[PDB]
């Protein structure tokens, strides 16, 4: 879909507001939140995997965050 | 449930396309064969096709001279004859048969299109 | 010849004490069941119908705006208000604009502004639902004799279509000459239609998850609305733009048909034009062969000359089908069919058309048999005019076992924990395995719900690596098993 | 080659008449035989399908016969209706196509 | 948009091919590959950040793929 | 001023003249006269025969 | 970019990376769309018909 | 007996009806009407202008 390749990081931004800046500013985060709410099972598994793989709490937290963001994004 | 194309009068050396429009059930469930009967002569089998599958087979006499195709969007079957000549004059029929390779029972027919190779 | 020629054919062999067998019927597949003293049968699920669907939402995929209204208040005077802002058929938003003596306010600040437009729907998608009691599965049972299945417009004496519904889930099919077959199906354990929505777009329909349908970010009507004009998330189909802080506008976001199609990937396409027809999914049935007997078992061998009218043709299931006519006396007779070696000293194959008989002299009968993997010979007839047909099968037993194991694993991938009923005869090991599969499937579906196949591959690799680099041997083995199964499921998923 | 068929057929009303169609091992005796009645100025009509099985349209008086390498169509009672050209069509395995016969014009006396 | 919640990991997948299954099988990987090709500057930064954050080679690689997959799909 | 068209994308289409052709097992690939035309969209697949 | 009485100022590379059927711009016949597979779906549900 | 042609290969060909089209730099791709007919072999390149 064309919708999966938005025009965000093109470095053309001016002071003028963009097409759906207000709408699309938080839509990705809202989608991730909704997906996490609807799929508590995958979040627990991701947390366990991040704790196991991550040596330190920074590595663990980063791995968990990245896994949780990726799971909806690939879908 | 099978309707053929109208009468066509052609000229020698040309090509003629005949239209046979079947219903939805006959298009997706049965085969359609093209039989041409020359003036004062017996029936002859030209070819056929499974419209849903679309692979056409022709009599050995008509290799390179008859093209049969189906229009799944309009649910139509067409027969195109190249190198029209005096002997190609005949009536042409489209008949509905099952798509099994053993049964050729034509339980439905059109009405025949008179491809008159002459001048009137 | 219909079940032959379907790549997803399945061979179910054997019955328990009670002459019944458990089979799962899928829409794209076929089940051929063989018992010790029963005729071979072909089972196909050819139609699933959902009746009397009820809508629950009417998401809008294309809207328009017609009555744009704006209201402004000079700075420091609080937010403005519009009459339409209480109208549910209107989309409104509050913003700010720069105001001053030039604009016409007189206070030089940021004044609240609100613009409203009438939201009208031009095209919508109906998310109908059906009660699980309104499903109706149509199953065709064919006795799989060499007898031709007949041609249309005259007689349908071969195929036997039995309709199964949750209310009448036990039905009996009377197959002429073979007794009757009783099917004890469980349509209530199929798709779980209470959690499914029949999503119908312009001319295309899909079967989709109900929570997924209810989480769609499009404006929707409750489904009980006949006038519309009360859409819920109108903000998702419009965009409010205030370029700089001068003028506030609103526009619609364009037809969402293509975006919806993209959102429907992974949903199976159904039919909803002339009724709700679902050519997808399975049905678990228990098959009772007690009143099922071979036809013409009280016949004598033909003792005549057969001719092969259609050469031996190999199917994609390892068997062969041959079409033989009979030129002999005593027309209704058994066909002397064997598959032996060159010296005719051993019987190497089994004909899966058990008890082929000749009803009429010139009527051709096509026998199906399963020859061995080596060289084999099909012997048709008796000493005078006996036909000896050579044949060679290319596979091998190890390859056949590999393919059967792969097919079993694939069946488990699709019918998770329902595969244990595919050819079950009761049993205790089958029950224990089914219970264990139910537990493991609950855990796996909880941990992998809403995850893509690429994510499944990644998680399987991660879990396999964790298991390989593990201290405990038991934990290492369990993690490796989980990871490899996850990899298989991620490679086999999304089909 | 093609199914040889009798060009000339003659009968009288109230009399049973049959038409003989002889083919080769690949024309007839190896494939179903279909018989068609083609009146002048009309498309052929399927008389008997499979090996001499009557479609519901044809009356019971119509019937056909099939043998090792030849076929026949039986008429129970005769009329002027049976005055038409008759064709026996059968798939030929060697010819790889539906090959009709030569065509039998059945003449019914009574003029 | 609605296209960002595509009904992928919902179960209820039968043996009949689903809608747009063939394309959706690899569309996401294709878009990530195209993004990495058009934006190699961020990919190098992700590699450096994963190497620094990651203690073991497996952690480094896992963080690298997670970052490079989130980057395009993040919006 | 004086813009020049660089590319023209299609956002909405219609499909017509749908037609199928098949060559049964082991005999190769089917042929459609429509594959010669570039305004026809074509796809190859296998069906059970 | 001009799409039905709205216009956008987009990046040239982003514009040329759009996955839709397109014409070269020099095109005049307007019928040789390329990359048409992005806007058409092909179905063979059970491997019985296409 | 009864062979079926699996494929037909070209060993000797001839080129006729050669045509060309050009586009100025930055303005995209040239368009040839023949490029819509699969009977025509085509290739794209760059020429300094
Ligand atoms: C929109 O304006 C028209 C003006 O002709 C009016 O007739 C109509 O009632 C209005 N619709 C509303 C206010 O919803
Ligand atoms: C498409 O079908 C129409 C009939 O509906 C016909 O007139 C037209 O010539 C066909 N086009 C092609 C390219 O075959
Ligand atoms: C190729 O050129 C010849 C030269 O006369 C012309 O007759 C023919 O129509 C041309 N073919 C095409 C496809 O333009």
């Amino acid at each position: 879909s064309v919708a999966l390749v938005p025009h965000v990081g093109m470095g053309l931004e001016t002071r003028t507001e963009t097409w759906m800046s207000s709408e699309g500013a938080w839509k990705h985060a809202q989608r991730i939140e909704t997906w996490v709410l609807r799929h508590p099972g995958f979040t627990i598994m991701a947390a366990i995997l991040a704790y196991t793989i991550g040596t330190t709490y920074f590595q663990r937290v980063l791995i968990f965050i990245l896994l949780t963001a990726v799971a909806p994004s690939m879908t | 449930q099978l309707v053929e194309s109208g009468a066509e009068v052609k000229k020698p050396g040309s090509s003629v396309k005949v239209s046979c429009k079947a219903s939805g059930g006959t298009f997706n469930n049965y085969a359609i064969s093209w039989v041409r009967q020359a003036p004062g002569q017996g029936l002859e089998w030209m070819g056929g096709i499974i419209p849903i599958f679309g692979g056409a087979n022709y009599a050995q006499k008509f290799q390179g001279r008859v093209t049969i195709t189906a229009d799944r969007s309009t649910s139509t079957v067409y027969m195109e004859l190249s190198g029209l000549r005096s002997e190609d004059t005949a009536v042409y029929y489209c008949a509905r048969r099952p798509q099994s390779i053993f049964d050729w029972n034509f339980d439905l027919w059109g009405r025949g299109t008179l491809v008159t190779v002459s001048s009137a | 010849m219909r079940c032959i020629g379907i790549s997803n054919r399945d061979f179910v062999e054997g019955v328990s004490g009670g002459s019944w067998v458990d089979i799962v019927l899928e829409h794209g597949s076929c089940v051929t069941t063989m018992a010790k003293n029963k005729p071979t049968l072909d089972f196909e699920l050819i139609k699933t119908e959902a009746k009397h669907p009820a809508t629950l939402r009417k998401y809008c995929i294309e809207a328009k705006l017609t009555n744009t209204t704006t209201a402004s208040r000079c700075p420091t005077q609080g937010e403005p208000s519009l009459n339409e802002e209480q109208d549910k058929r209107f989309v409104c938003k509050h913003s700010m604009v720069d105001r001053g003596w030039g604009n016409g306010c007189g206070l030089f600040g940021k004044g609240g502004i609100v613009t409203c437009a009438m939201f009208t729907c031009k095209k919508n998608m109906e998310g109908k639902i059906v009660q699980p009691e309104n499903l109706e599965y149509t199953i065709v049972i064919t006795p799989h004799s060499g007898e031709e299945n007949a041609v249309g417009q005259d007689t349908g004496k071969h195929g036997k279509e039995i309709k199964v519904t949750p209310q009448s889930s036990i039905t009996e099919a009377e197959l002429t000459g073979y007794g009757t077959v009783t099917m004890e199906c469980s349509p209530r354990t199929g798709l779980d239609f209470n959690e499914m929505v029949l999503l119908q777009m312009e001319n295309k329909a899909w079967l989709v998850h109900r929570q997924w349908f209810l989480d769609l970010p499009l404006p929707w009507l409750p489904g009980a609305d006949t006038q519309g004009s009360n859409w819920i998330q109108k903000e998702t189909l419009v965009t409010f733009k205030n370029p700089h802080a001068k003028k506030q506008d609103v526009v619609v976001l364009g037809s969402q048909e293509g975006a919806m199609h993209t959102a429907l990937t992974g949903a199976t396409e159904i039919q909803m034009s002339s009724g709700n027809l679902l050519f997808t999914g399975h049905l678990k049935c228990r098959l009772r062969m007690d009143k099922l007997q071979l036809k013409g078992m009280s016949y004598s061998m033909c003792t005549g000359k057969f001719k092969v009218v259609k050469e031996i043709a190999e199917t994609q299931h390892g068997t062969i089908v041959i079409r033989v006519q009979y030129e002999g006396d005593g027309s209704p007779c058994k066909i002397p069919f064997e598959i032996m070696d060159l010296e005719k000293r051993h019987v190497l194959g089994r004909l899966i058309t058990v008890n082929p008989i000749v009803t009429e002299k010139d009527s051709p009968v096509n026998i199906e048999a399963e020859p061995p993997f080596g060289d084999s010979y099909i012997i048709i007839g008796v000493e005078p005019g006996q036909l000896k047909l050579s044949w060679f099968k290319k596979g091998s037993s190890i390859g056949q076992m590999f393919e059967t194991t792969m097919r079993g694993a694939k069946r488990m991938a699709i019918l998770g924990d329902t595969a244990w009923d595919f050819g079950s005869l009761g049993g205790v090991f089958t029950s224990i395995g089914k219970a264990l599969h139910q537990v493991f499937g609950a855990i796996y579906g909880a941990a992998f719900s809403g995850v893509s196949w690429t994510m499944k591959i990644l998680i399987g690799v991660v879990i396999t690596w964790i298991g390989m680099n593990s201290r405990s041997t038991s934990l290492s083995v369990s993690l490796v098993l989980v990871g490899v199964v996850t990899l298989y499921l991620g490679v086999m998923v999304q089909a | 080659s093609v199914l040889t068929q009798p060009p000339s057929a003659s009968g009288t009303p109230g009399q049973r008449v049959t038409i003989s169609c002889s083919g080769s091992s690949s024309n007839v005796g190896s494939n179903y035989v279909y018989w068609y009645q083609q009146l002048p100025g009309t498309a052929p009509k399927l008389l008997i399908y499979r090996n001499n099985r009557r479609p519901s349209g044809v009356p019971d008086r119509f019937s056909g016969s099939k043998s090792g390498t030849s076929a026949s169509l039986a008429i129970s009672g005769l009329r002027s209706e049976d005055e038409a050209d008759y064709y026996c069509a059968t798939w030929d395995d060697s010819l790889s196509g539906l090959v009709f016969g030569g065509g039998t014009k059945l003449t019914v006396l009574g003029q």
